[PDB]
């Protein structure tokens, strides 16, 4: 109950010229914990932090940057963990814990959640510090299958997930109104839900295209 | 224009002499009928006549058009005939622009080259060859009289592609409308 | 000397203009009325806000690659000369919209784009051509760094064909227009390789004999060969956070590799993932509903040996490019197969050669009746 | 077909078939492998139908389908009892 | 471009005829001169326009307008190319 009491500010800060020079790092980073604790985001404010670091290398913290990276990860696919990458030098991704959140990044993106999950550490100081990171991470890995997948194995939704058999598993299938299958899968989408051709309906190329030949 | 720059549009000279100013081709095209000239109330006194009990005639007209489309190649003889208005006149213009650059610039540039390379005459004596030389080509500006009807006659492919342009359209826009049943 | 003296004296210049276009253009309609009357010429007072702002943008990023830690030019440039100029009144003419060009210009070398949703907002003037060049040139590194390369390809297409209809005719862009024609050939070169074989969006912009050439390294790419996604890169790296030049390559000092570090150590991380998907997606979808045989067949091409070939296609699968499903029972891999349609590309055309008449008696029916 | 006219020839009759279509008289499927020779409906009604503008065919003419007679045809059919 | 206006007006007293031929009978007694010489000629309106119900011929005359198009899409080119020939001459 912190997000909306300093998204006043923030959005006054970063609508402004005061993301530029390295003296708004008292703020925006409380705000970065703020987004952690209340599992609700806002791009610029972990942005501007990220320019802050990049344009003056004498601010870096390890912390906050850990937080504006998991919280990237959290709200995924959305290109916040692209801004992540795109401020912070070589030298600073070599840092507990960016450089360990920067690999658990690439295999999220990447949909490696089995090799995430297993080489992530089960319990880190941070995962807890994001309110409803472990619920926003399993999100974005239904949220893949539930765009582009059809029918799932009752394991390998529980793989997919990570370390999970058949308890959580059922919690994330009823969550998004995915239905059981006999012997034995769990019904994500139709069958029909694959091809959705984009544009084979072209070539009513005629009556407003006529509109300009008419003359 | 044409009136005011007289006589008349003469080829070989007098043809971008009058193209100096830019003779206009084709303007005012002009209107044809539009009133109830009153040469009307008799034919309107056989319209009616024609409409009423003797309606053989007037649907005869009506019915004719049902066999222009029937058999005749509206379309494909046209647009081959214009086609083949298209590969003789306008790839013989471009033979015309080709030909005239082979005169104007091509023969020209090596006619500068007779000229340069003797040091622009002697001194004491003549300027014999520079004077003999530059044999104008037999066109010397443009060869626009040619090119006048040469305008024209592409732009009566204009007007012949505006043809092919509402024969083609509203055909297939009467095809999309009408047989979706 | 020769270039350090000249930047200082070209910043207190552009510093100079930006205090008198930040000073009388909130209020006054006064100077503005002056402008619009007197000086019966409007590109002079319209080319100031680009040629000062381009040569601006390189002498900021000049000084800061000596002054990489603790930079003042940056600071000064955009809280100061560039955010004057864009919160203000819109001067009723091309110069509104130039100063928040001016600003996007920064906006875009600084790495912080986000704002894209309110500098179009706030851009309500006349979209004239010669800023909607400039505005789907800025505009579109914010689709592509979106990772939505589907509709990022659309955007630098209408930018790299150049049909916008921008002729001036008083040098405007300025003195830098093959440099912007080859960024944008670079920026579409890298999306062509990123959906291929969706796009089918190559034909216009750059046509068959580039089309071919970066078709052929396309195909490399996505094949498995790394030397083109290291062309791309390198062709690309300076073109994104590139002032317009670098000040001079020198032994002795530290400072000017520092930022050129930042800018390859990047946009490499973004497009190395992105490289990875290009070959993941690469093979054609030749079949739908598979069989458990050449499921296994196509496993093979996919990833083999083992171990983890099940676990590494579904990572493959899952990439936003593969709407697949296992039908355990049946033993059945019902597949997507994605295909599109061509013949539409002479639709936009036959508009385009209609006022290709239009353009064929442009100049010459000028000349006509300057020669009457 | 070759025992539905019993002329002198069946080679250079069956080549006579193909002959009269190569040459311009009507529109079949000439020399299919299995042998069916269908004639069509209508798919090429320019000019090699009726061989070229003067017809073959006595009162048989039956229904092809083809240009204006979209427009011309529903006023026609129309206005005969109007 | 505007014998499509007289088509229309055409088609809509063919209309306006078969309605009142109907509704006529639709109460009692009407449709008299109209049952197998009006019906007769609204079997040979769909005996040329429509063609029966094939969705083939929905295909081959759309693939007609990528003709037809094309035919005059050209002509666009070669209108262009009018002026970029015979205007080069006024130099």
């Amino acid at each position: 109950a912190m997000f909306e009491q300093m998204r006043a500010n923030v959005g006054k800060l970063l609508k402004g010229i005061d993301r530029y020079n390295p003296e708004n790092l008292a703020t925006l980073e409380r705000y970065v914990e703020t987004q952690a604790k209340e599992n609700a985001y806002d791009l610029e404010a972990n942005l501007a932090v990220l320019k802050l670091y990049q344009f003056n290398p004498a601010f870096f913290q390890t912390t906050v940057t850990a937080q504006i990276l998991l919280k990237a990860l959290t709200n995924l696919p959305h290109t916040d963990f692209t801004l992540c990458k795109c401020m912070i030098d070589q030298a600073h991704q070599e840092e507990r814990p960016i450089r360990q959140i920067l690999y658990l990044g690439d295999l999220l993106e990447t949909c490696h959640f089995q090799a995430f999950w297993q080489a992530l550490d089960e319990n880190m100081d941070l995962l807890e510090g994001i309110t409803g990171f472990e619920d926003s991470v399993r999100k974005f890995i239904c949220h893949v299958v539930g765009i582009t997948y059809q029918h799932i194995d009752r394991w390998l939704l529980a793989e997919m997930l990570g370390d999970l058999t058949d308890s959580q598993l059922k919690m994330w299938m009823s969550k998004y109104g995915w239905s059981a299958d006999e012997s034995g899968q769990i019904f994500i989408c139709s069958q029909e839900e694959s091809i959705k051709p984009k544009n084979i309906v072209e070539k009513i190329d005629f009556d407003s295209v006529s509109s300009i030949m008419a003359s | 224009k044409l009136m005011e720059v007289c006589k008349e549009k003469d080829f070989s000279p007098e043809a971008l002499k009058k193209a100096n100013i830019t003779f206009e081709h084709m303007f005012e095209e002009v209107p044809i009928v539009i009133k109830n000239s009153h040469l009307i109330n008799v034919l309107m006194w056989e319209l009616e006549k024609k409409s009423a009990v003797a309606d053989k005639h007037e649907l005869l007209s009506l019915a004719s058009s049902n066999h222009l489309g029937k058999n005749l190649q509206l379309l494909m003889d046209r647009v081959d005939e214009m086609s083949q208005d298209i590969v003789k006149y306008n790839t013989y213009m471009r033979n015309t622009s080709k030909q005239q650059q082979q005169k104007h610039q091509y023969q020209q540039r090596r006619q500068q080259e007779n000229m340069q390379r003797q040091s622009r005459g002697e001194p004491p004596l003549p300027e014999e060859d520079l004077s003999k030389l530059f044999k104008p080509p037999q066109p010397p500006a443009r060869m626009d009289s040619l090119l006048i009807a040469g305008q024209i006659n592409t732009y009566c492919q204009n007007i012949k592609e505006f043809t092919a342009q509402n024969l083609g359209k509203l055909f297939m826009a009467q095809a999309l409308q009408e047989y979706n049943n | 000397q020769w270039l350090w003296d000249i930047i200082d004296e070209f910043i207190y210049q552009f510093q100079s203009f930006s205090q008198y276009r930040c000073k009388t253009a909130k209020k006054s309609e006064e100077e503005i009325d002056f402008l619009r009357s007197n000086p019966k010429i409007w590109n002079v007072h319209s080319v100031l806000n680009v040629l000062h702002s381009l040569v601006d943008k390189s002498n900021i990023n000049r000084q800061l690659e000596v002054y990489t830690s603790g930079g003042d030019p940056e600071s000064v440039a955009g809280e100061y000369g560039r955010h004057s100029l864009y919160k203000m009144l819109g001067y009723f003419s091309l110069v509104g919209l130039l100063r928040l060009h001016s600003l996007l210009g920064d906006y875009y070398q600084a790495i912080k784009v986000l704002e894209n949703i309110e500098l179009n907002k706030k851009s309500m003037y006349s979209r004239v051509p010669e800023c909607q060049v400039t505005t789907y040139y800025y505009v579109g590194f914010a689709y592509l760094m979106m990772r939505r390369y589907q509709d990022a390809i659309r955007v630098f297409a209408n930018i790299l064909l150049y049909i916008q209809r921008t002729k001036s005719m008083f040098q405007r862009t300025t003195y830098k227009y093959e440099m912007i024609n080859k960024q944008n050939e670079q920026m579409h070169a890298l999306l062509a390789i990123a959906l291929t074989m969706y796009p089918m969006r190559i034909d216009e912009s750059i046509h068959l004999q580039l089309r071919e050439k970066y078709g052929d390294k396309m195909l490399r790419m996505q094949k498995g060969d790394p030397q083109v996604y290291e062309e791309l890169f390198s062709y690309s790296c300076p073109k994104f956070l590139s002032p317009v030049v670098p000040n001079y390559d020198s032994v002795h000092p530290n400072y000017h590799k520092e930022p050129f570090l930042q800018q390859l150590k990047v946009f490499s991380d973004e497009v190395q993932q992105q490289a990875q998907l290009s070959t993941i997606r690469s093979f054609l979808k030749l079949y739908t509903t598979m069989p458990v045989a050449k499921l296994a067949g196509f496993l093979d091409l996919t990833e083999q040996e083992f171990r983890i070939q099940l676990l590494v296609f579904k990572h493959k699968m899952k990439n936003l490019v593969w709407t697949s499903g296992i039908s355990a029972l049946d033993g059945e891999f019902q597949s997507a197969s994605e295909v599109d349609f061509y013949i539409d590309k002479d639709m936009i055309h036959i508009a385009d050669t209609k006022v290709a008449r239009r353009y064929g008696d442009f100049f010459i029916r000028q000349i006509h009746k300057f020669e009457e | 077909l070759t025992s539905l006219v019993p002329f002198v020839d069946a080679f250079q009759l069956e080549r006579a078939i193909v002959d009269a279509a190569r040459h311009c008289d009507l529109q079949v499927r000439i020399d299919h492998t299995s042998r069916t020779l269908s004639f069509g409906s209508d798919l090429n009604y320019a000019t090699r139908e009726d061989a070229p503008i003067g017809p073959h065919l006595q009162s048989m003419p039956s229904e092809q389908i083809r240009n204006q007679l979209t427009a011309m045809s529903s006023v026609l059919a129309k206005a005969l009892e109007v | 471009s505007d014998l499509q206006q007289v088509g229309g007006a055409s088609a809509r007293i063919q209309d306006a005829l078969s309605t009142v031929l109907q509704y006529a009978e639709d109460v009692l007694s009407g449709k008299v001169s109209a049952d197998n010489t009006v019906g007769r000629f609204l079997m040979s309106l769909v005996n040329q326009v429509p063609k029966i119900v094939p969705d083939d011929f929905e295909t081959m005359l759309n693939s007609n307008i990528n003709d037809l198009l094309m035919v005059t899409y050209l002509a666009n080119l070669t209108q262009s190319q009018i002026a970029l020939n015979e205007k080069l001459v006024n130099l």
